[PDB]
RNA sequence: AGGUAGCUCAGUCGGUAUGAGCGUCCGCCUGAAAAGCGGAAGGUCGGCGGUUCGAUCCCGCCCCUG
């Protein structure tokens, strides 16, 4: 988790305590702070508990039971004033003199486990001697607890010595507050929140400089790779056999490092504690000058893991004459790697660009402790103080000797002051952004805890952040400072008067309309995934040149197999169709409206434009233009009975009509008129499509689905479907003033044989061209084929209305406009009179 | 006797809270403005003030589009809408949009990788983080009933100084207690000034909710999957929607 | 704070019915002369005591309508005799209702705001008016086109209004068999929301539509919207994903046993693994014998958390059968 | 073919004009009011001055 | 370790797929159903290659799950 910052409460109380003695707080106290400052805590973590007889105890003898097929080995174990209990154990990563915490019978452990005596293999097991984890302290569970030499006497309580009172807290730090990745910022942001006065750790108070008389090594920097400060110090004449002490492997573990040497202990314990990241290199294994530059084009290079990774002209890494001795920031490399070998070290404090360390370490997958707070900026100007914290802990360890001499590269104009540059800003602007009149010199109080100087002038402040702040650059930052110390809850609740809004637009009210219309025909929506199904274009048998084969294609899909963005709605209403069916609900009407993702041939990147300004007009037409057409589609799909069987009867199944239907049920929701044409499309059944237009404007096509589509995919049998595109239907609001006469109607039917392959609707349209204004309303009722009619035809019969606007119509004049009806059709369709 | 020859469909629950998010901001004198869902990484990110090569942004849970150059994606959030909207309209602007986002998060009970949200802007002289805590409690008790109460804690999104996220509470809950709702924040200067708005004369706020995440404490939904795999047995109880 | 939910109601149940064929008409508050007496209704029905207009511009209609149907069989009549004889309609309006408590109140003064009581005293003296909707029916359902015949207007239709009315409320109704001017007492459904009568549906009375010129077999439906209680549900439906059995049942019982109340006997006994039952199937005939009926019924199982087996379906089919048995004297068919 | 077993309806004009003007008032921040048809002379008149 | 009929699974050690249950179809039963009997349809044996006169079976690579 790269933005985790986990640390005991004990640790975290120590730092604040020094500049607020007795300060002491409960767990849910604290908690209740950082949330309210802006701290996300993830988990609050109690250490234990354990109740009874749990001491430490000393391996006097391990008497190895041979002939087992794991090692098993019986151990004497002194429990203090030497009253000796034997123990059966299976770890092994302890020897004879070392320290262990036994649980003898009688205690319980975390949680609900009572430890009792057992007989074990062929001996007795009084009680077992306890790892990390079955106490509740780490999260190592391969080997025991081995606590370090001289960490407590045989007899100490376990409780105790291990500091199972201790509460550890788990944070999710935002990437704003990298000061906060470390004891020293968090203990910071807690005296400021409980209004403390506030010793820095990183202070000369709290670490008296080491002597400078002279430099430390060789050094020359390139100044292009980004890195703001370098220094070096030597420890000479380190004990390789000594370790770290217990409060410093028990910080080390609690917050999630575990412990090794002390020249690598210390560099981590000093990253938490301070927020800057420490290196030790082997001073031996050194071999000339070091030097900051770029990678070359192939230079590779094995980290302290033995992994070789490929680098790249933009990575900054650190080499002598020998190979290459770390990646900038990322990771070192096992040349230079402290060993128990190793005796003197050369410890570095180095501050990286931000930005170069980011894109290393993700081109390269590996975040690490490191590499976390380098993304997130490091305070430059406590190098040397981390430094001599570094070594001055080291040799107080190792028993060595720390050489007084330094080096410390601060630029090629080489800079004394690491603040970022003043801010003015108004007295009362976070009280204005507040909307909260704050009591006089709160913004001045806030600002100077977090660690900025603040002038007067006036109603102008002259603010001065720290150097671990570079986050504050604006008069904003500085209002967010201020507000979230005091609290965001005084902040009042107060409505703000909109102008007067225009409402939804008429694409908007026609979407409603539409999805209105089609649920209450039954149509089931559905959120459309817009990753295709693998090889569903093959599946419909398209060719190769279809433009629905030209998709836009995800680089990191969560399906290797589905990149592809949809150009088409129907296969994800297909598949939620097929999920249905397969779930026994057989008889399903879905529908969808969403976009679709079109690419052209003028789909492109778009290289970064400046954000100090607006975009130039042809820069947002360049950004428009780029993207894939995006258009507004409706669909629809359904299988089995469109009608239900009940008591009326047997129920009706789908058939392509109800495609046909569906897009006029959309139709009459854009009010706008629709003819449906012959037509000829994949995945549609060839004598079973229509093409829709809009005027002479296709917008989409419906009716049943190819059978051999159907077949390809495993949908029911008989599914029909129906897509138009939105942004092709132009939104209309007609204003109709219907013409309603009262006077009687005359009721006529004609029946016409026509070609059989004569569209219906054009032998309609022919009736009514010819019929005139006194035709009201004219329906078909019958389509007949049959040998009274010859072959190659049908016959079609009409019912129509006839009605005058002004008079009672005679039979003779509806008679009169009905023949010019017939003889309408007989020109443009070959109609012929039924006789 | 059954009666019902045509069954009734159903529009889908993430939609007809979509349109009662719209409703209630209508009724309060805002419009509904709109944005695709393949955006350009100068909108989703670059304008929002994210910076580049730096966790904020590369930690996103972000869908990359094809070609490796393309500086296409699919929008992570709708936040890219803002820009969009201020580019487009005259000053003062408030806002709304509801769609769809994408964040690379396996199906589970409590995630999907394609979920809607709700953006609100406002833009105008004169507004302060009150205005965004009184737009927040209308909001609340129009979704969640008049018993609705919001809470803002700090926190951080590039495109927003101060920064904070929005718990809810209501009653019949659970019976009650806060629930994270969404994000907030005023609207960064860098923001005005990259759609060529004066942040000495302009200020603004926005927020930002996930409607799954709403649907789903709102009305106890175990298991988000059903909300997005079309089983009709998931729509239907919700009605026609008409 | 926008719209009620009063108001939204009003828009969803108007565009319900216009979006099922139903066509919206304004209704005239003044009643057609004599039109109680064309029903046939009793002396001392309610719909009787009507408000009255001193100066009405038909002097033969001063009544207020107590119902919306003498409106829109109104305008059926009109449509029927312009030569649209295949007609819905429907309405919603406030009616007029008066009581023995509606009466005048002398002038108030207005150099100040009246007091509590006044305004109450003001609105209890007029005569209540709540908000129907209210439909007709007549000629074809469904139109003749090339598919078919099309189909007649039958009571069904407008027991399906009532449902159309009922989704859109978001309510569930039942229907109990009912007599009630001016429908036929032989298809005619009272209807509930819980145990509160909402109004009725079904087909006229033969006897009021020869009265009245009407066309045969006009049905009609009329519900008061202020006595449906709105209603915002909060729904969270289980959706399992394992497989569902199928299976139906055949049950037989006396034929003036409505099939809702064996539905409900059948899902009582069933619990909670049923998840879908459908009558498909009414049968009359010499194998199940003189004033009897065989019910069947098509069932879906499915359980929650793992495969139904064919067994337990069974069980689950069994209790169904055997609550029937228990609770409708229903018999299983052979 | 035609298609279309179920004929589509239609809410009254009057009514619907009604609904974009209500749409008009909401989306301005207002509000709609009600009131009976059968009313008092005092609020008719006397209360209207 | 396994992938064998639409699904769930036996089986085949280089030249005959030897199969079951379910499902589907078809008869009987019912006015019609469900269930129940009776019978039938149903198999490049995971993909791309090698070896061989010949590959479900042997060799290589790879996809899929525990
Ligand atoms: N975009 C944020 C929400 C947000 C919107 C607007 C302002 C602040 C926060 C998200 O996706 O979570
Ligand atoms: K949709
Ligand atoms: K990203
Ligand atoms: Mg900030
Ligand atoms: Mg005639
Ligand atoms: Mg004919
Ligand atoms: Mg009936
Ligand atoms: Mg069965
Ligand atoms: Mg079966
Ligand atoms: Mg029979
Ligand atoms: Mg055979």
């Amino acid at each position: 988790q790269s933005n985790a910052m986990r640390l005991p409460y004990s640790w975290l109380r120590e730092v604040v305590a020094v500049g607020a003695s007795g300060w002491d707080v409960t767990p849910g106290e604290l908690e209740q702070t950082l949330l309210r400052i802006g701290h996300e805590v993830e988990e609050v973590i109690p250490l234990g508990p354990v109740d009874g007889p749990v001491t430490v105890g000393r391996v006097a003898d391990i008497e190895e039971l041979t002939g087992y097929k794991k090692p098993i080995r019986a151990c004497a174990v002194d429990i203090g004033d030497r009253q000796y209990r034997e123990i059966i154990c299976g770890a092994t990563n302890f020897a004879v003199g070392d320290l262990v915490v036994v649980a003898l019978p009688g205690a319980t452990l975390p949680g609900g486990f009572t430890i009792s005596a057992r007989k074990a293999y062929g001996r007795n097991s009084d009680g077992m001697i306890c790892s990390a984890a079955e106490l509740n302290l780490g999260a190592d569970h391969s080997g025991i607890l081995v606590l370090p030499p001289g960490a407590a006497e045989p007899g100490a309580d376990g409780a105790g010595v291990l500091g199972l009172d201790d509460v550890v807290f788990h944070l999710a730090i935002t990437p704003d507050r990298g000061y906060c990745m470390s004891v020293r910022g968090l203990a910071r942001e807690l005296a400021c929140a409980y209004d403390l006065d506030f010793v820095d750790p990183a202070s000369n108070s709290r670490v008296p400089p080491l002597p400078i008389e002279g430099p430390a090594w060789p050094l020359t920097v390139q100044p292009e790779t980004g890195v703001r400060r370098f220094a070096l110090r030597p420890v000479i004449g380190i004990d390789p056999a000594a370790v770290s002490p217990w409060w410093l492997q028990r910080r080390l573990l609690l917050c999630g490092i575990r412990a090794t040497c002390p020249a690598v202990d210390v560099t981590n314990y000093v990253m938490l504690e301070l927020g800057h990241p420490m290196h030790a290199h082997d001073r031996n294994r050194i071999s000339g000058t070091l030097g900051v530059r770029f990678a070359r084009s192939g230079e590779t290079a094995v980290t302290l893991d033995g992994i070789e990774r490929k680098l790249d002209t933009a990575d900054v890494l650190i080499v002598d004459d020998a190979a290459t001795a770390a990646i900038g920031g990322v990771m070192g490399a096992a040349s230079t790697e402290v060993r128990a070998d190793s005796t003197d070290v050369l410890l570095e404090a180095a501050i990286w660009d931000p930005a170069a360390v980011s894109r290393t370490q993700r081109r390269l997958h590996l975040p690490s402790e490191a590499a976390r707070r380098y993304e997130r900026t490091v305070d430059p100007a406590i190098s040397v103080a981390a430094l001599d914290r570094c070594a001055r802990l080291l040799a107080d360890i190792a028993g060595g000797e720390v050489s007084p001499t330094l080096t410390d590269w601060r630029g090629d104009p080489p800079c004394d002051d690491w603040s970022p540059p003043p801010i003015r800003m108004g007295v009362d602007v976070p009280d204005r952004i507040a909307g909260v009149a704050y009591p006089q010199g709160t913004t001045a109080r806030r600002l100077a805890q977090i660690g900025a100087v603040v002038t007067h002038d006036g109603d102008t402040l002259t603010v001065t952040p720290p150097s671990w702040r570079p986050d504050l650059r604006q008069p904003a930052d500085l209002v967010e400072e201020v507000l979230r110390l005091e609290g965001l809850e005084v902040i009042p609740s107060v409505l703000p008067p909109a102008p007067a809004g225009r409402g939804l637009t008429a694409g908007q009210q026609r979407r409603r309309t539409i999805g209105r219309s089609l649920a209450l025909s039954g149509y089931v929506e559905i959120l459309p995934t817009p990753f295709l199904p693998a090889g569903v274009f093959d599946l419909w048998g398209l060719e190769a040149d279809d433009s629905r084969r030209m998709t836009t294609r995800v680089l990191n899909p969560l399906e290797a197999d589905r990149p592809q963005l949809a150009t088409t709605l129907l296969p994800a209403l297909l598949e939620a169709l097929v999920r249905n069916v397969s779930r026994g609900l057989v008889d399903v009407a879905l529908f969808a409206i969403a976009q679709v993702v079109q690419p052209t041939e003028q789909t492109r990147g778009v290289g970064l434009i400046p954000v100090d300004r607006r975009p130039t007009d042809d820069e947002i037409a360049m950004l428009d233009a780029s993207l894939p057409r995006q258009p507004q589609h409706v669909a629809a799909v359904l299988a089995g009975l469109r009608e239900p069987r009940g008591p009326w009867g047997p129920g009706r199944p789908v058939e392509a009509a109800d495609a046909f239907e569906a897009v006029r049920i959309i139709a009459r929701a854009s009010r706008v008129d629709v003819t449906l044409r012959p037509a000829q499309y994949l995945p549609w059944h060839p004598g079973r499509c229509a093409q829709v237009f809009v005027g002479e404007s296709s917008v989409g096509h419906a009716g049943q689905l190819h059978p051999a589509v159907i077949e390809r995919s495993g949908l029911p049998k008989g599914t029909c479907a129906v897509e138009l595109n939105l942004d092709a239907i132009p939104c209309s609001a007609p204003l109709p003033a219907p013409r309603v006469s009262p006077y009687p109607a005359v009721f006529q039917d004609v029946s016409l044989v026509v070609a059989a392959d004569i569209p219906a609707q054009a032998v309609a349209d022919a009736v009514r061209a010819g019929a005139g204004d006194l035709l009201e309303d004219i329906a078909l009722f019958d389509v007949f084929t049959g040998p009274q009619i010859g072959e190659h035809r049908k016959s079609l019969t009409f019912a129509l209305r006839f009605r005058a606007p002004d008079r009672t119509l005679t039979e003779d004049d509806a008679s009169a406009a009905r023949d010019a009806a017939v003889q309408s059709a007989a020109e443009r369709v070959g109609a012929v009179l039924r006789g | 006797l059954p009666s019902t020859r045509v069954p009734a469909g159903a529009r889908h629950p993430i939609i007809m809270l979509a349109e009662h998010v719209a409703d209630t901001f209508i009724a309060m004198g805002w419009e509904l403005a709109e944005g695709p869902e393949v955006e350009t990484e100068q909108f989703n990110f670059d304008a929002l003030n994210f910076p580049a090569d730096h966790p904020a942004r590369g930690e996103q849970d972000t869908f990359y589009i094809a070609p490796e150059d393309s500086r296409q994606l699919l929008r992570t959030h709708t936040s890219p809408v803002q820009i969009r909207t201020l580019l487009a309209r005259e000053l003062p602007v408030y806002i709304i949009s509801i769609g769809r986002t994408f964040r690379t998060d396996e199906l589970d009970a409590t995630h999907t990788p394609i979920f809607h949200q709700v953006e609100g802007l406002a833009v105008d002289r004169g507004l302060s983080m009150a205005h965004l805590r009184g737009t927040l409690d209308a909001f609340a008790r129009a979704e969640f009933g008049p018993s609705a109460r919001t809470r803002i804690r700090p926190h951080f999104f590039p495109f927003t100084e101060p920064s904070a996220e929005v718990d809810v509470w209501f009653a019949n809950k659970i019976g009650a207690a806060w629930v994270e709702w969404g994000g907030c924040g005023m609207v960064h200067p860098n923001v005005l000034r990259a759609t060529g708005i004066d942040p000495d004369l302009y200020s603004g706020f926005a927020f930002g909710m996930g409607l799954e995440r709403t649907l789903q404490f709102r009305n106890g939904i175990p298991d988000m999957r059903d909300m997005v795999e079309g089983d009709v047995r998931f729509s239907l109880p919700f009605g026609v929607g008409a």
